[PDB]
């Protein structure tokens, strides 16, 4: 019966600091702008694919695992589990959706470090993951592509949330969702790493929804992009010819809250979030 | 169909600002890279810098990383490259490249735009005449032709005779003296035998300035 | 982010093997792109990803290398393959190279030096050019200096040479040496002497001023 929490935990930041020097081994950029410095080097073409990384602790230390069906995060678990190590985490860095993660056991649960504040993100997660199909058409335009899911599987997934919003800001109030309002085009819309090429999906069929067959979404890929990493910009090599696709499940997204209504609105660029959303339930101590 | 117009050349004043168009036809022009290349006279190509116009993504070269801004306008299709602080070593044709295959190489180009730049301002040329002599005359061929002095800015057209004798004659290229000002001279070769019969006039034009020139060369 | 094109210029008659080398500083696969240029006339892309031809572009041209050490080469050299060519990183930024020029290749000859005083039109004005020309010679490369005096004079004159010829294959040169009325009166005795391949001694064309 110990105390969890999720927004400090220490091996988010222990992931982050690995999925970094995943990407400096792999995918390294052709030219990289920070600080004012100008950095030219060799751009291999890897192709990235994904594989489950799990976390284990180091010699004389453990790892907690939280079993509750609606743990919000952050105060004393009752079911405390020992583990060896965490289950298989896909390194999936996106924005807006969550990619490939792990589904909620009973129902949908939103988490926040403070729901009051509009400037925390809230993340979301789904018990029912939503298939999305984002392929690139093979040898028009090489930097042009489109992603498939189910409409009216995608319906029902907005219906939930909205209730779970209400469920905790208030029966009587009105749920819209709205696209962003501004920013990078990283957060604009829906950015993620599909065959060791950058893709920018217009998110605006997603996030339109009011109270009162299928969905395509139009993308574009991209060579100069706004590092994650850090801050600065790089620009990565030419894309392949070759076909590309990617068929991965919707298990979560990042929204962010602001005409006396309730507008949440896609949310996303802190990749720590990313990790969050699969390391809620576990923390590193050390053996006494 | 697939073309790229440029705007007119310009003159500018050390110190000054520039600001050439590019409009693009025949294909998606807001999907595909807009490049920008200048060539000085003597010189070899020099790349500048790249542009993704639907988000307005930029790259510039190391030496015009600073006073260079590479702008597209989606709305009419148009490209722009702007450079300040503009020097006389400024002085060059401005290309737009683009690729709309897509081959990581520039496959279209446009015309080209001439950017002058000089203290000097714009004017026309002075025509002075090269008589032959006997300090020009070797055997059978005699050496005569025209002196384009104090022009600016380029270029200037030279022929003899409107176009009539073409065999041994020579037109240098110009050259930028201290002043800011070009000068180039054109010379022929022909019979000394027929210096006392033919004559020669060389036809020099200068449209910077509307200057046009028909000046008689005589022994 | 820097190109290296060599040689500067190569000299070969037609039907010829030409070959041309570019290396880059940094490893940029093989994203290289050859370009051709002709005077007046805008660059023509030959080569792209350092091995692919353009559609239309003679199959005479091919192009191999990867990573940093590239190269142009060509089966048999035409009377339009006379030009300058270049290398272009194509990875991510598009420097170019310094470029080569492919001159003709031809016996020397000897330049035909004349002179021409200054007019009585250009007198007029204040002012006195001096012209020297060398006329079909071979190689490029030449001497001219300005002497007035028997005083060789720096600073005041400036030249410039035409392009190859396509009749004989051969350059001219054109010199001038200009002056204030004042400054050319205070003196007699103008020459300009020129040393070449093609001539044993440097060949002296003079006059004096008021013949
Ligand atoms: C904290 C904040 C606001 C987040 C920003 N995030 C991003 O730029 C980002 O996530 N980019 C990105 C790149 C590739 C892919 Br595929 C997906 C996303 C970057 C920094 C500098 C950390 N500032
Ligand atoms: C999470 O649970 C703790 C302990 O019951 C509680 O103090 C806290 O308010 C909860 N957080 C949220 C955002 O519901
Ligand atoms: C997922 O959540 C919904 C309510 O949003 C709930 O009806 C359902 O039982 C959960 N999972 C299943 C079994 O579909
Ligand atoms: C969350 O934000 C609200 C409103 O600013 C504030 O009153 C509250 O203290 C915050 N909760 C935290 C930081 O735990
Ligand atoms: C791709 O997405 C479609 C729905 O858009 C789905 O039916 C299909 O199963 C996915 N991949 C496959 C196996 O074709
Ligand atoms: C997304 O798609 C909508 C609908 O076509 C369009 O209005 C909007 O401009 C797009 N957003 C971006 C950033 O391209
Ligand atoms: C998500 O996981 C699936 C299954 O391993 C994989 O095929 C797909 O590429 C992943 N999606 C992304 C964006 O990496
Ligand atoms: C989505 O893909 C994951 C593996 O990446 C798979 O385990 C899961 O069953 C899929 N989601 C569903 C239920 O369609």
């Amino acid at each position: 019966t110990e105390n969890f929490n999720m927004w400090k935990n220490n091996m988010v930041e222990q992931m982050h600091e690995d999925i970094i020097s995943l990407w400096d081994q792999s995918l390294k950029p052709c030219v990289k702008l920070t600080g004012g410095s100008v950095i030219t080097q060799a751009c291999p073409k890897v192709s990235f694919e994904p594989i489950p990384i799990h976390y284990c602790a180091p010699a004389g230390f453990a790892i907690l695992k939280c079993n509750d069906k609606k743990f919000n995060g952050t105060g004393p678990c009752t079911n405390v589990s020992t583990v060896q190590c965490t289950h298989g985490i896909r390194p999936v860095v996106s924005t807006q959706l969550l990619l490939n993660g792990s589904l909620a056991e009973e129902e949908i649960v939103i988490r926040s470090e403070n729901f009051t504040n509009n400037a925390k993100t809230i993340i979301v997660q789904l018990n029912e993951s939503v298939v999305i199909n984002c392929t690139r058409p093979n040898n028009g335009d090489i930097r042009q592509a489109h992603c498939n899911l189910s409409k009216t599987q995608w319906e029902n997934t907005l219906e939930q949330i909205a209730i779970k919003l209400k469920e905790q800001f208030g029966n009587n109030k009105t749920i819209i969702f709205n696209p962003s309002s501004g920013g990078d085009p990283e957060i604009v819309t829906h950015s993620f790493n599909c065959g060791g090429e950058f893709f920018y999906c217009n998110s605006t069929q997603l996030f339109t929804w009011n109270d009162t067959r299928n969905i395509t979404l139009p993308c574009r890929i991209k060579q100069i992009i706004n590092m994650w990493q850090e801050v600065g910009k790089a620009m990565y090599a030419p894309p392949i010819r070759g076909q590309i696709r990617c068929s991965s499940n919707i298990t979560g997204l990042l929204l962010t809250r602001d005409n006396g209504t309730e507008i949440f609105r896609p949310g996303g660029g802190d990749m720590r979030d990313n990790w969050r959303s699969e390391l809620y339930k576990y923390k590193v101590v050390k053996i006494e | 169909e697939v073309q790229l117009v440029q705007s007119g050349a310009e003159v500018k004043k050390p110190g000054a600002t520039v600001k050439i168009s590019c409009k693009a036809s025949g294909y998606t022009f807001s999907d595909f890279y807009m490049y920008w290349v200048r060539q000085a006279p003597g010189k070899g190509l020099e790349w500048m810098g790249l542009i993704d116009p639907e988000d307005a993504d930029t790259m510039y070269a190391e030496k015009f990383r600073g006073r260079v801004t590479i702008t597209a306008d989606t709305s009419t299709d148009t490209g722009y490259l702007e450079l300040s602080s503009l020097r006389s070593e400024d002085t060059a044709v401005y290309y737009c490249a683009a690729d709309p295959w897509e081959l990581n190489a520039f496959n279209v180009w446009g015309q080209g735009t001439l950017v002058s730049v000089s203290s000097a301002s714009t004017k026309g040329p002075s025509v002075f005449p090269l008589a032959p002599s006997s300090k020009s005359t070797s055997g059978g061929t005699a050496a005569l032709g025209c002196l384009v002095k104090d022009y600016f800015p380029e270029p200037v057209t030279v022929s003899w005779n409107s176009g009539a004798l073409t065999s041994g004659v020579h037109t240098f290229p110009a050259v930028l003296q201290s002043s800011g000002l070009y000068s180039l001279s054109s010379v022929v070769t022909v019979p000394s035998s027929s210096l006392g019969t033919q004559t020669y006039i060389c036809n020099v034009n200068h449209k910077p300035s509307n200057t046009k020139v028909d000046k008689k060369v005589e022994p | 982010i820097q190109m290296t094109q060599s040689p500067s210029s190569v000299s070969a008659s037609v039907g010829d093997r030409v070959t041309i080398t570019c290396r880059a500083s940094q490893d940029i696969s093989t994203w290289l792109a050859w370009y051709q240029q002709k005077p007046g006339k805008a660059p023509k892309l030959l080569i792209y990803a350092a091995s692919t031809l353009q559609s239309g572009v003679p199959s005479r041209f091919s192009g191999s290398g990867s990573g940093t050490d590239f190269s142009l080469t060509i089966n048999s050299l035409q009377p339009e393959d006379f030009a300058t060519y270049y290398c272009q990183q194509a990875n991510s930024f598009f420097t170019f190279g310094g470029g080569t020029k492919v001159e003709i290749k031809r016996t020397v000859a000897a330049p035909s030096v004349f002179i021409f005083p200054p007019s009585d039109e250009q007198l007029k004005s204040g002012t006195a050019s001096v012209v020297c020309l060398l006329n079909n010679f071979y190689p490029r490369e030449a001497k001219v200096q300005w002497k007035v005096d028997n005083a060789l004079q720096s600073g005041n004159s400036q030249e410039s040479v035409t392009e190859q010829d396509s009749k004989d294959s051969t350059y001219s040169l054109s010199s001038t040496l200009t002056l204030s009325k004042a400054d050319y009166e205070k003196h007699k005795l103008y020459a300009c002497e020129v040393t070449h391949q093609g001539l044993s001694s440097p060949v002296t064309k003079s006059f004096n001023r008021g013949e």
